[PDB]
């Protein structure tokens, strides 16, 4: 339920081949940006980041929660479905 | 103004059957003044009926003592729609308190006209009385009470042709000391486990069936119809100030004569034990220490039983509560650990197990318990024994949580050296 | 004392269970308590109908209650796990229960328990081999005052000695019914050895009330 991991910008890039190692069977890489991956404050310093550095982009709007309508007393109603059947 | 209490009068005794020594049916209970001018009372209009409440200082006799007026007059607004009910606790869980069955069995007709008069103040449609399920032959005592005021035309359509309709219900309990709780009763009564509802909404906003509910205890509702024949004012002559009226008692224990009797409040406690129940049983230096309201209250030990009296006020002040009056008398034959051990062990059997601090908190306390009885246990273990009750109080819930911590810090609060001197004992021996 | 269900030869969903017609008409007069709409309020009543024309609530009677009711089947396992006085196992044809919560405990209910285990030969907890008799500990049945008490099935056996019950006992096993209350000189909650209260005829209608009505 943390949403602490969800207040930053991030940038990543696509992800390429990753293939059997034949002696071990690890996974081997030939991508040098496999890892690499940016943290921004807001989506703007992300994106002027990406143009001076030559990449083409594609920028995400921010998902929020939407607000909610949280009544404990509607557990309870006389007439509603919102009546629980159990606590 | 009076400064000692006690010494009630057969003529201001509100229950004159308690003992069943006369006709418990509608035939006697009109013969002892109920369903007098029940008419007269009902025309008056709920705020009349209220206004006698709340000047009779009367406070609920369940456990928690709010005032009842002032309770009671929440459910005073206009109807939005829903019907209002009123809910009579007739659970009678606390440990020994059994003051409600006798008037329930005894005085059964007090308890129906309280319905009607306490159910108009409110104006409901309808009382439903929980009584707990083991008072089978009692609950059809009332029954068969409520089946001749129907008969009779004191309730039902047109209830004393007062023009006011009314029904009583009698639903049964299945065996749970939660359900006395307001909330938990409520949810019983709507048929789902017998687990407290949290606070906001309040019962007089959404209570049983979702509908604007007052929850009364038996005795709170049963001597509403005597405050307003007889006044008020005439209730409030009784007791120390914000302590009004006459209550009923249960000395149970280690008395020569375990008895109920009605007796006014304020009445010290000595008083109370000596002129009633015969004494503690090997005299009163016998005392080792009383529980005076209930399990839930904290135990006292025979010093500040010398002078304290019974009410709301006097026995705060002595660190405790008035809780249901039921007094519970040990003598210092008692094994005093092992006594309030097997009330925890009673709290860990009745807890619903909703919230998380009585449902592991309360079985945490009684597997520390259960270990200093036999004193398999260290000192630093009682301060860590008191913390524990310190977070179960005041987190949970209902109030089943706080009557789990207070008797365990009653306790360690007066009995401390007989804790540590039984775990010395225990490690000298291994 | 499990909280799980495990099919079984005499406790299965196949059991048979129905209600009489008798019990019919009683399940309709507990339905009309309540108001329209809210039905699952009878579940608690009309279940422990079940139990008192069966004796006990095999998973059978609680499937029919919540069919009835038209109720959720695990709402009304909820109830019959939650209340201890519903027996989702059968209990002997007279079902003992010794109250030894505190008050009871201080006025010698060990010496009643110990006295009801010797005569019946079972311990707590057990019912005898010809499944007359199942005992067990209870709380606070709210009898504090006329304790040691104990409670077989409907009536309350109160100010008891160990010889008291062992009478009962004898009686119930010969078949006699017992008349429940206080074994001891007294008849309910009295003072024992005289009224300290209400020895004064009651007062009569119309004393003491206020003026105005
Ligand atoms: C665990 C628990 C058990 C209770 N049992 C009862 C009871 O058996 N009878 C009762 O009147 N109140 C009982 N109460 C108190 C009720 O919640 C409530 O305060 C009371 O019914 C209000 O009625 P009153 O205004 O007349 O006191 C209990 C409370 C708790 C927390
Ligand atoms: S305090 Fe105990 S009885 Fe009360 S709601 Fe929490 S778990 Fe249930
Ligand atoms: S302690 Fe046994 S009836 Fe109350």
């Amino acid at each position: 339920s943390g949403v602490n991991n969800t207040k930053k910008w991030k940038m990543e890039f696509d992800t390429r081949e990753r293939w059997e190692n034949p002696l071990m069977g690890w996974a081997s890489t030939a991508d040098p940006l496999s890892n690499l991956v940016l943290t921004f404050s807001t989506k703007e310093d992300a994106v002027a980041f990406a143009e001076k550095n030559g990449w083409s982009y594609d920028v995400e709007e921010r998902k929020v929660p939407k607000p909610k309508s949280k009544s404990y007393g509607a557990n309870f109603s006389w007439n509603k479905r919102t009546r629980v059947s159990t606590k | 103004k009076k400064t000692s209490f006690g010494s009630l009068k057969d003529e201001d005794r509100i229950f004159t059957n308690l003992y069943g020594r006369h006709d418990w049916r509608l035939k006697g209970a009109q013969s002892r003044g109920d369903w007098y001018k029940t008419k007269e009372i009902l025309l008056k209009g709920p705020d009349w009926i209220l206004g006698e409440v709340k000047t009779s200082g009367l406070r609920g006799r369940g456990g928690a003592g709010f005032p009842t007026g002032l309770k009671w007059s929440f459910m005073n607004k206009p109807s939005d729609g829903r019907p209002k009910y009123l809910v009579v606790n007739a659970d009678e869980g606390e440990p020994g308190t059994c003051k409600d069955r006798e008037i329930i069995r005894h005085d059964p007709h007090k308890l129906v006209e309280g319905c009607l008069v306490g159910g108009r103040a409110m104006g409901a449609r309808a009382a439903y009385i929980y009584i707990r399920g083991e008072f089978y032959n009692e609950a059809s005592n009332l029954q068969v009470a409520i089946r001749e005021a129907y008969e009779a035309g004191l309730i039902g359509k047109n209830a004393c042709g007062s023009g006011y309709d009314f029904d009583v219900f009698v639903v049964r309990g299945a065996g749970a000391y939660i359900c006395g709780e307001e909330t938990a009763l409520i949810e019983s009564i709507e048929g789902k486990q017998g687990k407290p509802r949290l606070k906001p909404p309040f019962p007089a906003d959404v209570g049983v069936f979702g509908c604007p509910t007052t929850v009364a205890n038996v005795e709170t509702v049963a001597v509403s119809p005597t405050i307003c024949r007889r006044g008020g004012a005439w209730f409030a002559s009784f007791g120390r100030e914000r302590n009004s009226g006459t209550k009923l008692f249960n000395i149970s224990g280690h008395v020569n004569n375990p008895c109920t009797v009605e007796e006014e409040m304020s009445v010290p406690l000595k008083e109370l034990i000596e002129k009633h129940a015969g004494g503690v049983t090997g005299g009163w230096d016998n005392l080792l220490a009383v529980i005076p309201g209930g399990s839930s209250t904290p135990l006292i030990p025979k010093s500040v039983c010398e002078t304290v009296l019974m009410d709301f006020d006097a026995l705060i002040q002595a660190q405790t509560g008035l809780g249901t009056a039921a007094v519970i008398v040990m003598d210092r034959s008692t094994d005093i650990v092992k006594a309030i051990a097997r009330l925890i062990e009673f709290y860990k059997h009745e807890s619903c197990g909703q919230c998380t601090p009585c449902r592991e908190g309360v079985d945490w306390m009684n597997k520390v318990m259960a270990r200093f009885v036999r004193g398999d246990a260290r000192p630093a273990e009682i301060d860590s024994l008191w913390e524990i009750s310190k977070q179960i109080e005041g987190h949970t819930i209902c109030a089943l949580g706080d009557g789990a911590a207070w008797p365990v810090q009653g306790l360690i609060r007066h009995f401390r050296p007989e804790l540590e001197e039984r775990m010395q004992q225990f490690a000298q021996q291994h | 004392a499990l909280f799980v269900h495990r099919d079984t030869p005499e406790n299965n969903p196949e059991t048979p269970f129905d209600f009489t017609p008798e019990n019919y008409k009683r399940i309709e007069a507990i339905v009309k308590n309540y108001p329209e709409g809210h039905k699952a309020a009878a579940v608690l009543p009309v279940l422990d109908l079940a139990q008192r024309q069966n004796g006990w609530l095999p998973i059978s009677a609680m499937n029919k209650v919540a069919e009835i009711l038209q109720v959720p089947p695990m709402r009304v396992y909820e109830v019959a796990t939650f209340y201890t006085m519903y027996n989702r196992k059968p209990v002997g044809k007279y079902h003992i229960q010794v109250c030894t919560t505190t008050p009871c405990m201080l006025r010698n209910s060990d010496s009643i328990l110990e006295a009801i285990q010797k005569k019946l030969g079972i311990k707590v907890g057990e019912t005898t081999p010809d499944k007359l008799f199942t005992l067990i500990e209870v709380e606070c049945l709210g009898a504090c005052v006329n304790a040691p008490m104990v409670q077989i099935n409907d009536n309350y056996y109160e100010d008891l000695t160990p010889k008291d019950i062992e009478e009962i006992i004898d009686e119930l096993k010969a078949g006699k019914i017992p008349k429940p209350g206080p074994r001891s000189g007294r008849f309910s909650c009295e003072p024992a050895g005289g009224l300290t209260s209400l020895t004064e005829p009651p007062k009569g209608p119309g004393f003491g009330v206020q003026a105005g009505l």
